[PDB]
């Protein structure tokens, strides 16, 4: 679970370097304030961020902790620290406080 | 090759893309004369293609009109395949027409690179593959259709029956046999690209070609009676290779092989 | 092998908590920071 | 004899280019026949991964084989609508063009001045460096 | 249990269902189904499990025989009720936007050898309608560039190249360029609707893609070329592959000009007197259009009037592109402007008669060419063959005829 998280933890910035993620954050770069393209949502193996066999995992994981009993204590140990790595792939990373960020407004905060 | 007036002799599967209906091609006239003109190479069969000669190797030595490079790579084709070298020459000169994916100039390079010039000898060896097939696959469209009241040229496929019917079955069993007895190639008889995977792709098209021939003489005597000494020949042939399943090479049988060896059962029951 | 399988989770284990915790903590300021200028995003209408 | 010394020199380059493939040939075989019945080393299973990178590199459709090839078709039909592109030959009054020229030479001049100092001062530093 | 009867029987329910509402208000009612497929299926189908070949290619197959259904849907025009998006809309826009565009530029991407390959390796020779897996395989591909050449034909027109337009025109660097491949279905012989529908994408993308089409080609460029040209001269080819060809060759000088000298492909000589002449090379595209327009052949092959519109569109764009290089190598042809104004000297059945209105397109072309002509060549330099056959042309009254 260290290893699916730090693996997801590099995606995410090469992704960021020559892929799709960098996307939403390229086109506010442009030069345009009255009628624009439209907008699409690629992902290709980004979309693999959605699998069933990550949630499936994670029950897999939650239900070891259920069946590990008390004197376990060092398994459940291991496995309380598989779950905080687990939900590090569902942690958001650190955004820059850019003064054209804290422009984005109430409304596109609600409709992207 | 392509800016001299010779009278080029079409490949088995240009014929086959006629006979499918999947040309542009749509008068009798045109199907007719070109049956009439290449009925002997379905009547040859798939001894059409013939073993190295001399003479052959002679010929093609002497001639002044295909550039030396291309003899050089034919008479390379000819140990590889087991085939006469004008054969071999013509087969080239069809691929450098069909299926090589590059341009007339780029033939230059690859009779220089090594590596190249047997990378052409391969795909010259599955183009040989897909010919013989199609001399086969000719013979069963002729027999599948000359009998259909819808079909476009029904007379053009029964007016090429008739001039096969009375030395064709003979010769198909005498291939059937000759395709079940030979011995598997060799890096000496052939050369140094006959390794043991294109010794088992080989052997996959002789199991092929050896039911395929089964397949036509079984759509024969569909239609024509089989003669009481013809039947004991048969039944002979089939009980000394053992229905399909004895091969000289069944060494070579692995389980992608066995399905055209219960195929050659099929035809032999 | 085993002493370096053990140092590399020992340290993973202390990371998997250490990031959680100072994250939280750098919230605590973050937090009070936009806690006081929302008050004073209440303020400065209660005067003009 | 200035076109005299461009054509001995547009003979001796490519007299240079037959003696370095000679060299590189000759180099080649000593090597492979100083290493003969040895097992790949390490400096040239190194040679070899820099050597199959670069013919990498040069082979890619789109590295500088293909990029060169475009170029050759956009310059070629760029030219043939460039030979259609009548001429609106403008006016410049002829004190502009001299004012123009001045311009010109004092910076053409200024420039030659750069292009002195830069060699003088690289110059006199190697005279601390020895 | 990797195993999809139901899926199967699915897949078949909503293409019958879809193709059934036609003429109908309840298209609305299927969107869900449609889009489970267009989301839930189609990105997934290749990544599961099979227990049997063959069985991912008929799902692809019916996936795509359902969209290929919805992209060839009519709307019976009104314009004026309710605020709904049609069922052929959301699959436009979810084909335009999502991994589901991705999936058919995917099936496109499976190449021209890859299904020579399955075909040399079937224990058979199928029958005409026999599905086999290299037939089935032709099935699917030829539904991904259909419904691809359908997105491309109703997309709203917009000033925004969606994913689906970029991933049809981008360089995947670690994988094959994808025009390439595209371009590369010339070499397939088994289906000539195959190579029919990948010129027809090629048409398209030579006038929506950001970058040149030869450079795409690279290395092998003058390889498709030399294949392109021998379908286009080859006398049992399909009549709609020379039209596509012809038609994807004009495009070649409406919008690709690093794609149309290599198919002119002019060889060109100094002249004694400083000059440079320009002739048809070896692989001079111009031959086999030469050959499609001439009488003294004509008289002996029937150029069906489809094909000769193609030629002469093709001759059309050389004149109004100004084309000069290729224009005066064929003003030195002899017979260039009797062949060429042939069906001017022909006669038409009246309006009011089926005639092929390619004929009349033909004519048309034939005029803009002639027009352009006499325009550029200011009143001197003009050929003589021309100069009398427009004498000829008014010595038969030809003025009255096409007047009345």
């Amino acid at each position: 679970t260290a290893h699916l998280s730090q693996a997801v933890l590099t995606e995410q910035k090469e992704t960021s370097v020559l892929g799709p993620a960098e996307a939403h954050y390229a086109f506010m770069l442009d030069s345009c304030f009255t009628s624009p393209p439209p907008e699409e949502n690629p992902l290709v193996g980004f979309a693999s961020i959605g699998d069933s066999s990550l949630y499936i995992i994670l029950k897999k994981l939650l239900d070891f902790i259920l069946k590990t009993g008390g004197g376990f204590q060092r398994v459940r140990t291991h496995l309380y620290g598989s779950l905080l790595y687990y939900l590090q792939i569902a942690q958001r990373p650190d955004e820059p406080d850019t003064l054209e960020a804290a422009k984005k407004t109430m409304w596109e905060r609600l409709t992207a | 090759a392509a800016a001299a007036g010779g009278p080029c002799v079409r490949s088995s599967r240009e014929l086959w893309t006629i006979l499918l209906g999947r040309s542009a091609l749509r008068e009798l006239s045109q199907i007719e004369a070109e049956l009439n003109k290449h009925w002997r190479r379905l009547l040859e069969g798939l001894s059409y293609y013939k073993p190295p000669s001399p003479s052959s190797a002679e010929k093609v030595k002497a001639n002044k009109d295909v550039a030396s490079p291309l003899k050089e790579l034919g008479l390379r084709i000819s140990k590889f395949l087991g085939l006469d070298e004008e054969q071999s020459v013509q087969l080239l000169q069809c691929y450098l027409q069909e299926d090589y994916r590059g341009t007339r100039d780029s033939v230059k390079t690859v009779l220089q690179d090594e590596r190249q010039s047997q990378a052409l000898i391969l795909k010259i060896a599955d183009y040989y593959y897909e010919e013989r097939t199609c001399i086969l696959r000719c013979v069963l469209h002729l027999l599948t259709y000359f009998q259909d009241e819808r079909h476009p040229y029904r007379v053009e496929y029964a007016d090429c029956v008739d001039k096969l019917e009375k030395e064709l079955v003979s010769k198909y069993r005498q291939q059937f046999e000759e395709l079940y007895k030979t011995e598997a190639p060799t890096w000496e008889t052939h050369g140094n690209l006959m390794t043991e995977r294109q010794v088992s792709r080989w052997f996959v098209q002789c199991l092929r070609e050896q039911s395929m021939l089964l397949e036509i003489i079984f759509l024969y005597y569909a239609y024509f009676e089989m003669a009481p000494s013809d039947l004991l020949v048969l039944t002979k042939m089939f009980k000394e290779q053992g229905f399909g399943s004895r091969q000289t090479n069944r060494h070579l049988v692995d389980e992608t092989m066995d399905p055209f060896v219960d195929r050659i059962g099929y035809f032999s029951a | 092998i085993q002493g370096f399988l053990k140092n590399e989770k020992d340290n993973a284990l202390l990371s998997a908590i250490e990031e959680s915790r100072k994250r939280t903590f750098g919230m605590a300021e973050e937090y009070h920071r936009e806690s006081m200028l929302v008050e004073w995003e209440q303020v400065k209408q209660r005067i003009l | 004899n200035q076109t005299t010394s461009v054509a001995k020199i547009a003979q001796y380059k490519r007299k240079l280019m037959d003696l370095s493939h000679r060299t590189l040939q000759v180099l080649i075989k000593q090597e492979i026949q100083r290493k003969s019945g040895y097992a790949i080393q390490a400096d040239e299973e190194q040679l070899r991964v820099q050597l199959d990178t670069i013919q990498g590199e040069l082979n890619a459709p789109t590295q500088f084989k293909g990029r060169l090839n475009e170029l050759m078709s956009q310059i070629r039909m760029q030219n043939h609508f460039g030979a259609v592109r009548s001429e609106e030959r403008y006016y410049i009054d002829a004190d502009l063009l001299r004012e123009i020229k001045q311009h010109l030479k004092q910076q053409q001049e200024g420039l030659s001045h750069l292009i002195s100092i830069i060699k003088d001062d690289l110059e006199d530093i190697k005279l601390v460096e020895h | 249990q990797g195993e999809y009867g139901v899926t199967i029987a699915f897949l078949r329910l909503i293409t019958t269902l879809v193709k059934g509402q036609l003429g109908s208000t309840q298209s609305q009612g299927l969107v869900p189904c449609v889009m489970f497929v267009l989301k839930e299926m189609l990105p997934s189908y290749h990544k599961w499990r099979y227990n049997s070949h063959g069985v991912r290619e008929q799902i692809g197959c019916l996936i795509l025989e359902l969209i290929h259904a919805i992209l060839n849907l009519c709307h019976e025009t009104d314009l004026h009720s309710s605020h709904t998006p049609s069922l052929q809309f959301l699959c436009i826009c979810s084909l335009a936007y999502t991994e589901a565009g991705q999936t058919v530029i995917n099936i496109m991407g499976i190449g021209v050898d890859t299904i020579d390959m399955v075909m040399a390796a079937q224990p058979r020779s199928d029958g005409a309608e026999g599905q086999g897996q290299g037939q089935l395989l032709i099935k699917t591909v030829k539904l991904a560039f259909s419904v691809t050449n359908n997105v491309i034909r109703l997309k709203p027109p917009s000033n925004v190249v969606s994913p689906l337009e970029q991933a049809l025109s981008q360089h995947g660097a670690h994988g094959n360029n994808l025009i390439a491949v595209l371009a590369k279905y010339i070499y397939h012989k088994h289906d000539p609707a195959l190579p029919r529908l990948a010129i027809q994408l090629l048409k398209r993308l030579a006038t929506v893609a950001p970058m040149s089409v030869y450079a795409c080609l690279g290395n092998d460029a003058a390889a498709i070329r030399d294949a392109f040209l021998t379908r286009l001269q080859s006398k049992i080819e399909d009549m709609r592959i020379k039209v596509m060809i012809l038609e994807f060759l004009t495009v070649a000088v409406e919008t690709q000009p690093g794609l149309i000298e290599l198919f002119l492909n002019l060889e060109v000589k100094d002249g004694s007197d400083g000059s440079k002449e320009f002739s048809l090379g070896m692989w001079s595209c111009l031959h086999a259009v030469l050959e499609l327009i001439d009488s003294q052949q004509q008289d002996r092959y029937w150029c069906p009037p489809l094909l000769h519109r193609a030629a002469i569109a093709f001759l059309h764009a050389l004149w109004q592109d100004r084309r000069d290089s290729a224009m005066l190598v064929l003003r030195t042809k002899p017979k260039f402007w009797e062949n060429l104004t042939s069906p001017l000297f022909g006669t038409l059945s009246p309006p009011s008669e089926t005639s092929e209105p390619s004929i009349l397109e033909t004519c048309a072309l034939i005029m803009k060419i002639i027009c352009l002509e006499i325009y550029y060549v200011v009143k001197g330099s003009l050929d003589q063959s021309l100069k009398d056959t427009l004498k000829k042309f008014s010595i038969e009254k030809r003025f009255a005829y096409w007047s009345g």
